[PDB]
């Protein structure tokens, strides 16, 4: 079963793509702390900018996670 | 958005209605300045006019080619056409250069402007040249500064200001050129 | 407020700073300074000088399709709203030191 | 309460901070030059807040040693 | 099945371009939180600049989602 | 046991995304230290944005740690 | 059947170069939001520097998408 | 053995995740030196944010060591 | 014909040199947008250094795609 | 001909050194744009350090394809 | 002749270290241009730290080149 | 061969440290010889990882 053997080394090697969405959300949520430290009066607005950026950067993380059941479960 | 143009010539339109014509128009500090910031020029090569100021003395109004200012993120040099900059200065050495010679004033703080017409302005409160400073009195006062610890942080706002001023003054003369 | 005895010894910048500090207790949007400018020994022009508070009116009256102050690169510690608060207090104390010194010579 | 630099969070204004740095530079000068320091350092004025046209008594500053570095 | 096993180990290595896209988008969305803390006045003009870049940096993500569809399903 | 042998190499390559969340939470807690040094009066407010971003960045660190459980055991 | 197999492994490893233009464009479009917030007067002139830098960095991404197409279909 | 052999490269390719926490801790501990150079009065409060953040980044690093302990020793 | 098989996976594993070039172009083109926003009076000289920088960092990209053409077509 | 096949994947994995020299060249040419924006008066001196930096950063990129040409043509 | 094959596939993987030191020399020489544009009166002095930083970082560029000649010619 | 990719990052880390030596000496040029005292300490205590990475290279090639 070399076809099913290459599934998990394939879907495993697909999962390096979830590194940069963590490295991206780290500088993004680090800049949420940096932005609120510089302008604390609009900290009510800046979380709405981070969560809008959290959903659209995860779009990659659900583009990366749709591969691993397109390898295994397809 | 510029729907409210306040100005010296626009102060006179409302002043000719409510205030009487018995008085002449009051003067403004813009009417005594020959140099502005928005009208470009004053560089004409590798020089730029440097105006170094205390409240009690005009220290320089000549044209230099390199000014080294002690900004709060560190020292930085200003050439002929620097980027327009409003730089807050910490205690340090303002260093002027017209050529091969240099004058080293030690300043206590106060801002420093670089303007879009190439002129620059250094605005300090007390600027002593280092020949007027003797190092025997400097860290004897730092010995009185970084030893006393009042937890009232109005006094260690002053003591932090006392530490960074005296310690930058020690290295101002101990690192002589 | 009534301030006096400012010419008894001399006019100093620290004296003009404490006078300007009591004008930071009230927090207006402008500071009109009426004084007699020493033009010559014969003529004395009365001069008004205004200082616009940073986050009240100074940031708004420099807007020219964006801002005129955005051409400057701030090389200070905190953001521009704190640089301009330290600058207009400096600008108040400088022109109040000059006002009562121009008026004393007049 | 407020934010900003270290003097601004203490309630100290910039004019009080930059004068505290100013006279502390004048304290360590040489004696031919330090003689010209306490002239421009002394603060000699008075004030009176007028609530309705009637002041109170006074608040007289007679300091010859600079701006008060203590709390205010 | 050495040919069909090759497409899972191939497309697994293909989708890790999304790591750099996920690292780039976090720098871009984090740069708006610093940009809105500087200017609250034009803060929603800058949202049009991020969603411009979010369409144009994901463009490479769907160029890398092209390859996992062109290896597995072609 | 080539299906079982290629599990562990693939599930080994799947947890390299834990570097990117490690690089993400490192710069996020770096910008918490730098952000608190701007103004310490809102320092406890800035941890409310730090652990919000920390919990939303470990969302990938659990999305990548379920796939290593979906390869070895599923 | 290994030469057609090794093409599918090749183009997957070839498009990892699309991560860098994914990380490069997020820095360049991140600096567009910081540049426009620093100076809103010339805000769309910086878009003229962005889209020129976008298509000049896209030339790298088209160089990487070419090799994915070249080693398969040539 | 093909299973017990591939456990080593399955563990070896799994512990590359420690690079990201190593590059993450340097940004976090680098901002402690920078955060104390700005505000040296709260310098011990910023250690209280450092070792709090150090615990929450190592927990992802210890998540990367538990996978090399169950691959080798399931 | 395993030599022609190793050419495809060799050329695919060769062109990830375009990633750091692509991330290198985005850093330089990002500083073009920031450098023009600081002083736009000298904005056209900075394009004369951005395009001078772009032609010299693609010079690495010249050397990486000639490798791909030397193992494949030579 | 597995030895001559390993030259193809050997020279492929060797060329990945040109990624990092391109990312370094973008930071060096990016700081030239930031450096010439701050002081446009000394922009002829800063390219005297950039081309000096360009002569030394690819001085090890020429070491990299020296390895490529020694595992291809020797 | 698998040892002469593994002599050369390890040689390409050995010289990937020339990427990061190429990224190191670019950041350091970028910080020379950023430092000489700050104050160019000490621009003579800062090259004495850049060439000092050059010769102490390119030791790693030959430490990996020590490894390259030790698996090529040993 | 796969052991010595790790010399890239320690080569990349020292470019940040020696770059901050040039960045730190441009901002405070009077204490610049103290910063080389912090650079070469940081150089010699990061080159340990450069030989920690070379340790595994010499234990795989010859052990």
């Amino acid at each position: 079963s070399v076809l099913a053997a290459s599934k998990m080394v394939g879907a495993g090697c697909a999962t390096i793509a979830l590194a940069g969405v963590g490295a991206g959300l780290g500088v993004m949520f680090g800049s949420l702390i940096n932005g609120a430290a510089r302008n604390p009066n609009i900290a009510k607005q800046l979380v709405g900018y981070a969560l809008l950026g959290f959903a659209l950067t995860e779009s990659i993380a659900l583009f990366s996670l749709l591969v691993v059941f397109l390898i295994l479960f397809a | 958005e510029a729907a409210a143009p306040a100005g010296p010539k626009e102060f006179t339109e409302v002043w000719n209605k409510k205030a009487p014509s018995t008085l002449i128009v009051p003067e403004f500090p813009s009417n005594y300045t020959a140099v502005k910031a928005v009208g470009e020029g004053q560089v004409h090569g590798d020089a730029f006019p440097v105006n170094f100021y205390t409240p009690h003395s005009i220290l320089s109004q000549a044209q230099k080619d390199t000014v080294v200012l002690p900004g709060v993120d560190g020292y930085f040099g200003v050439k002929a056409s620097h980027v327009p900059t409003i730089a807050q200065l910490k205690p340090g050495v303002v260093e002027l250069h017209s050529g091969a010679e240099s004058e080293k004033f030690f300043v206590s703080g106060g801002f420093a402007f670089v303007h879009p017409n190439g002129v620059t302005d250094i605005c300090v409160l007390e600027a002593a040249t280092l020949d007027q400073v003797d190092p025997a009195a400097v860290k004897s006062a730092l010995a009185a500064a970084s030893a006393a610890q009042p937890t009232d942080e109005f006094e260690q706002a002053a003591n932090r200001a006392a530490i960074e001023l005296y310690s930058a003054l020690e290295s101002a003369v101990e690192a002589k050129a | 407020l009534a301030i006096a005895d400012t010419y008894k010894v001399r006019v100093t910048f620290g004296q003009a700073s404490l006078i300007v500090e009591e004008l930071i207790k009230h927090n207006p949007q402008s500071y009109q300074i009426l004084f007699n400018k020493f033009r010559s020994a014969i003529s004395f022009k009365p001069t008004v000088a205004t200082i616009l508070s940073p986050d009240l009116l100074e940031k708004q009256l420099e807007d020219v399709t964006g801002n005129s102050l955005d051409a400057y690169d701030i090389e200070a510690s905190h953001e521009r709203s704190d640089v301009l608060r330290d600058l207009t207090e400096f600008h108040l104390g400088v022109t109040l030191y000059n006002a009562m010194l121009e008026n004393n010579c007049s | 309460a407020p934010s900003g630099p270290f003097y601004r969070v203490a309630g100290m204004s910039y004019l009080r901070y930059s004068n505290i740095c100013a006279d502390l530079l004048r304290n360590v000068l040489k004696e031919p030059f330090k003689a010209k320091a306490q002239a421009r350092q002394a603060i000699h004025f008075r004030q009176a807040p007028y609530v309705d046209g009637k002041a109170g008594a006074s608040k007289v500053y007679e300091l010859e040693n600079g701006i008060p570095k203590t709390a205010n």
